[PDB]
RNA sequence: GCUCGGCCGCACGCGCGUUACAAUGACUGGCGCAAAAAGUAUUUCCUGUCCUGGGAAGGUACGGGUAAUCUUAUUAAUACCAGUCGUGUUAGGGAUAGUUCUUUGGAAUUGUGGAUCUUGAACGAGGAAUUUCUAGUAAGUGCAAGUCAUCAGCUUGCGUUGAUUAU
């Protein structure tokens, strides 16, 4: 039959889309990126090198579910806590550089769209007909493979 | 028929009084012929909290006074003409009871 | 070799077994094929227990054996790795 | 370790003792190889209802008080 | 005028609220708009299947149950998602089947666990200026 | 064989450059720490300018007999300006005025950083 | 059909031979046969509810007990599951029929009540109850795990596993648990 | 992995870097941390510049790998590295940039406190006497003369 | 009233507390779960969308709300899955300190707060003593609100995860 992302643990899906962008390398890992600068304010720089792909990879999964979500919100929505040391841990906001880039790139990719209608969040990013189709394919491919595990 | 949708807002410091206006405004509006009323709707009760250290001079144990002021807001909608409203607002409503009105078509 | 401060002190005189982070090609293969040596159950710990190989290293030795359809995973969590040597531990040199 | 663990059950929960106000005094009935039936008034500690079963490691006892 | 063939059951646990809709079909299980297989604590997932199994693939296979839950914590929600299922399967049989079949399932669940129909009463308990928490307090040096 | 930070002269030309307007030309700006740059780029006072000239007269009129006329001030918030080097300014702390010989090194640093505001503690009992 | 533990451990694979523990344990009930050891039950309410607790739920509880590190059952349910897999891979027995035995063994049958009179610290012979016996047994078992488990690469699911095994054996040299179990009785057999 | 060929020689337990910086055999980035100048994340940077394997052990890098680092530190800015990842930035009103070396660092400080000892600034004087500068509170704070300012491992 | 100091001064003696000694853990990545509070006279309050910066933070591009209508039905954190480290005062821990950058404020220098790279101390579970505490309670975990231009390690509340022993 057919399955959407809602039918596949995305922790699993992103592990799939992360690559579909690799082989296709439709993107272009910006400068500051590789230039070591972990997201937010943490300890060590990421370990997995393709974090760039993974971030966007999921960012698509996120936007495909919460259309109109924004920069400063996704910035939060990623989920981060900070060991200030003596002072307890406070919740932390992410990075707006890597983040806003990823949305622009997904837009050039014809997957993301800037709505110029809803007067609240004018220009927020949303899935596109072509854009979301690409997703269900990855999903269904994974879906079918899970059912394949006889 | 020049129908005007009227918004009756009632905000009050205590429930005793605001419930009388609400109860009677509807009681009175239903009884008029040129009338159409949307049930009296009760917005969520807002509570202003003020916690205070009792004693003036900071001696003796910790004593705290939890003071509250509750504000009930009720909203009623009306289908009438401009005279019809002023006809039903002719109550004898308690003090400190604010009543605001909005007229649309 | 030891410059640590106010740590020595009455108590246990337990020399920390010198686990290694390197394996020679002369032992590489021989050891991978010999899982029945580290008890029935194989966890990050057991592996270090018999071979003087620290977990991080031990894992690869596990994944490696896991890859060589020689071992099966029971459960895999944070630091808990439960592996069973397929067929049964029937190796006694 | 060769012990003579005679299993006995609670007949009646007498009262509480040991100003530690936690110890319980109980009347027992036995069920084991040695004797059986013999009734003793032993001193427990801990959660205990009527009819439980307790492994006595010394049938020659039965201290008691009720005042 | 309208009148769908639907049942509306709810479950709750310390703020956890379970909106459970039951309509007749082919065995669907929606939780907040996804398949049970994806709940957060892969662990507790079982808890939710407990009702399902306790009754039999039978009742589940004939109907389509869609649930939405936005309770409080991971664990609690699961408890509500659980409680909704159980209440709904029973609630369905009340108005859409023999009142006798309802009694069967009710005792059926009740016998295994009450947390499927009953409501975990307790909530949180408010703090007190007497100290740092709900029942703890500032130290007290005596000497 | 010792030298000085960035060339005491380059700065006299840097500060009193073509537009020796605001005490701290945007030139000196590139040199100071963020906090200092903040202040100047924000809103520095004029009094700080007439105080400036007061050192000026003290530095020249005085013969090479190295006897500078101490300039007194409460402007402990002033950040030493290049041309402020060499003069001995008396800075108030709490009790009296402190005389400090301005070296090249104390520039970009707050004039207050030298007028000890409290006598730390000796001890015994 | 029968709901196995963790999905792979028949409950009816065990029985309580001794009459003592019959009501002071959980394996025996229909309601007890759970897939998951998490019930967020309401035990500890009346003055004997604790009974009706699926023995392992109890183990998990007693397990998440060290301050800062603990207070989160979520995880503890794990440490106990892995430990069961591990106990199985060694004696391939229904690990409940192991943990269960251990519970029955590690519980002291005798203790001494400290009753001091004017400075002197005297003691008497006291027979330890059943509920108290089980409680002590588990408390003890787990107590030990952490002992070694500390600055060790050995994991709780391992320490615990290794414990539940010897605790069933009565191996007085491999169970911080049974050590006290014996000593408490011994010292107690002295004060008596 | 750790599939070494010639054990005892196809590996070097200890490498020499910037004077007394002896290195431990475990992991390369981290091994670097012992250097009075490099830390947790700076080591990771280094490996991306020298395209050296991080995950890989420590000491599986020849003297070429060693010099790559000694000079990488001499004029880091040259290999790239944004001015804002350096330990030292704009010194003595002229010296543009640097990257506080194991031995360079030690004396740079000896010179700055000297820079202040003569100046006699509060912050300066503070270091002399031997007391926290910013940490202000002296009542309860570090009693029994705990660790003052400037800290060196031993 | 004004300018500048001080109440934070240090050999030490007490009393609340904050963080921790680490693999029942740390770090990297992934993951739609919460509650209760607050919020403006023009830009002055909450701030959503968007643009620029590595980053804190900027801009004013497009906007809602003087509120169940707008910040929001969501931006918690513990938890959960994957990965790296692998007993090594290693960095677990983060005090002390050094340039840089940024925000509040006429002014921060006797560090306001925040970001970056380094530096990396005691601490290896703590003697005589001694404090609270029986259930959604202890504990852990974050979120608010007071103060407030800016400052929480305090206070007053809020919810999530969630037990041993008693009765
Ligand atoms: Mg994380
Ligand atoms: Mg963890
Ligand atoms: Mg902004
Ligand atoms: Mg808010
Ligand atoms: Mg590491
Ligand atoms: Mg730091
Ligand atoms: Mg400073
Ligand atoms: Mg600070
Ligand atoms: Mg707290
Ligand atoms: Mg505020
Ligand atoms: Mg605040």
């Amino acid at each position: 039959s057919f399955f959407t992302v809602k039918d596949v643990a995305a922790a699993d899906f992103i592990r799939e889309y992360a690559s579909h962008l690799k082989k296709a390398n439709k993107l272009s890992i910006p400068e500051f990126t590789q230039w070591t600068t972990t997201s937010v304010a943490r300890e060590l720089a990421p370990q997995d090198s393709d974090w760039v792909y993974i971030r966007t990879a999921a960012l698509a999964r996120k936007v495909y579910l919460k259309p109109h979500t924004g920069i400063s919100t996704l910035k939060h929505i990623f989920g981060s806590n900070k060991d200030r040391g003596n002072l307890r841990n406070k919740h932390q906001a992410c990075h707006g550089k890597i983040l806003r880039w990823a949305l622009k790139s997904l837009e050039d990719l014809k997957i993301i769209r800037k709505d110029k209608n809803s007067a609240t969040k004018k220009f927020s990013r949303v899935i596109t007909k072509e854009g979301m189709t690409e997703l269900n394919r990855i999903a269904t491919q994974i879906a079918i493979k899970q059912r394949q595990a006889k | 028929v020049k129908k005007v949708r009227v918004r009756i807002t009632l905000t009050c410091k205590n429930l005793k009084s605001v419930e009388k206006a609400t109860s009677e405004i509807v009681s009175r509006a239903k009884k008029t012929e040129q009338v159409e009323v949307k049930g009296p709707v009760r917005m969520p009760t807002k509570t202003l909290v003020i916690t205070v250290r009792k004693s003036p001079c900071g001696e003796g144990s910790k004593t705290w006074d939890r003071f509250e002021m509750r504000i009930y807001k009720r909203i009623i909608d009306l289908t009438c003409n401009v005279p019809d409203v002023k006809t039903i607002t002719n109550f004898r409503i308690d003090p400190g009871v604010e009543i605001e009105l909005t007229m649309t078509a | 070799k030891k410059g640590g401060k106010k740590k020595w002190t009455k108590g246990k005189a337990k020399d920390k077994v010198n686990h290694a982070v390197f394996i020679e090609k002369k032992n590489v293969e021989s050891i991978i094929n010999n899982p029945s040596k580290v008890g029935k159950v194989l966890t990050v710990s057991t592996v270090v227990e018999k071979l003087k190989v620290n977990g991080s290293l031990a894992r690869q030795l596990m994944r490696t054996m896991a890859d060589r359809k020689l071992v099966e995973k029971v459960a895999k969590n944070g630091n808990q790795w439960v592996y069973s040597v397929i067929g049964g531990v029937k190796e006694d040199k | 370790n060769t012990e003579e663990t005679t299993k006995a059950r609670i007949m009646d929960v007498l009262g509480k003792t040991g100003s530690r106000g936690g110890i319980t005094q109980v009347r027992v009935v036995l069920i084991s190889g040695k004797e059986e039936g013999r009734q003793l008034i032993r001193n427990v500690k801990g959660a205990c209802r009527v009819g439980d079963v307790l492994e006595l490691m010394e049938c020659e006892r039965e201290a008691r008080r009720l005042r | 005028q309208q009148k769908p063939q639907l049942v509306q059951t709810f479950g709750r646990k310390k703020n956890a609220v379970a909106v459970a809709s039951v309509r007749p079909g082919k065995g669907l299980l929606k939780v907040n708009g996804s398949p049970i297989d994806m709940i957060n604590p892969q662990i507790l997932q079982a808890k939710i299947y407990e009702p399902i199994l306790l009754l039999g693939q039978q009742k589940f296979a004939n109907l389509d149950i869609r649930i939405r839950v936005r309770g409080s914590g991971y664990t609690s929600q699961v408890y509500a998602i659980r409680q909704a299922l159980s209440k709904g399967i029973v609630a369905y049989h009340a108005k859409y089947v023999d009142e006798n079949s309802k009694r069967e399932i009710k005792e059926q669940l009740m016998q295994y666990d009450r947390s499927l129909l009953v409501a975990d009463p307790r909530r949180m308990e408010p703090k007190k200026c007497g100290g740092r928490g709900a029942r703890s307090k500032m130290q007290k040096a005596y000497r | 064989f010792t030298f000085r930070g960035k060339g005491l002269e380059e700065l006299t030309a840097l500060a009193s450059g073509s537009n020796s307007e605001k005490l701290i030309s945007d030139e000196l700006a590139a040199l100071f720490d963020a906090k200092t740059r903040r202040r100047v780029k924000r809103g520095i006072s004029e009094k700080y300018a007439k105080f400036v000239n007061k050192v000026r007269r003290s530095k020249e009129k005085c013969p090479a007999g190295e006897k500078p006329v101490p300039v007194k001030t409460h402007y402990r918030s002033m950040i030493v300006i290049p041309e402020l080097v060499g003069g001995i300014v008396g800075v108030y702390n709490g009790k009296e005025f402190v005389n400090v010989e301005v070296k090249f090194d104390m520039i970009g640093k707050y004039l207050a950083e030298f007028a000890m505001t409290y006598k730390p503690t000796t001890h015994g009992k | 059909t029968q709901p196995k533990l963790f999905g792979k451990w028949n409950y009816d694979e065990v029985k309580i031979q001794d009459p003592c523990f019959q009501n002071y344990i959980a394996c025996t009930t229909t309601k007890s046969q759970v897939f998951v050891p998490h019930t967020a039950g309401r035990y500890q309410v009346k003055k004997f509810r604790k009974t009706q607790c699926p023995i392992v739920e109890r183990l998990i509880g007693t397990l998440m007990f060290h301050g800062r590190n603990a207070g989160k059952k979520a995880l503890c349910i794990k440490v106990v599951k892995n430990a069961f897999e591990i106990i199985h891979l060694v004696t391939g027995r229904n690990p409940l029929e192991v943990f269960v035995g251990a519970v029955q063994n590690a519980g002291p049958r005798e203790d001494s009540t400290r009753i001091g009179t004017a400075g002197v610290v005297r003691k008497q012979a006291v027979d330890v109850a059943p509920m108290r016996r089980v409680n002590l047994a588990i408390y003890f078992i787990i107590k030990g795990c952490r002992e070694s488990a500390f600055k060790s690469m050995r994991s709780i699911a391992e320490t615990l596993a290794d414990e539940i095994i010897n605790a069933e054996k009565n191996n007085t040299q491999s169970s911080w648990a049974i050590r006290k179990k014996d000593e408490i009785e011994k010292v107690a057999k002295g004060n008596r | 992995m750790s599939f070494v060929i010639e054990k005892e020689s196809d590996f070097k337990y200890i490498h020499r870097i910037l004077n007394t910086n002896i290195d431990g055999k475990r992991i390369t980035p981290i091994a670097l941390t012992g250097i009075r100048g490099i830390g947790r994340r700076f080591a990771y940077i280094i490996c991306k510049v020298l395209k050296i394997d991080p995950n890989a052990r420590a000491g599986l890098l020849t003297e070429d790998q060693c010099n790559k680092i000694t000079d990488l530190i001499a004029d880091p800015e040259a290999h790239g590295i944004p001015t804002w990842l350096l330990n030292r930035i704009n010194d003595f009103k002229d010296g543009k940039n640097y990257q506080m070396a194991s031995n360079t660092l030690d004396t740079k400080m000896r010179e700055d406190l000297e820079r202040l000892k003569k100046i006699k600034s509060h912050r300066g004087l503070r270091h002399f006497w031997g007391l926290k500068v910013r940490g202000q509170h002296t009542k309860t704070s570090g009693r029994h003369g705990v660790v003052c300012g400037v800290v060196r491992k031993n």
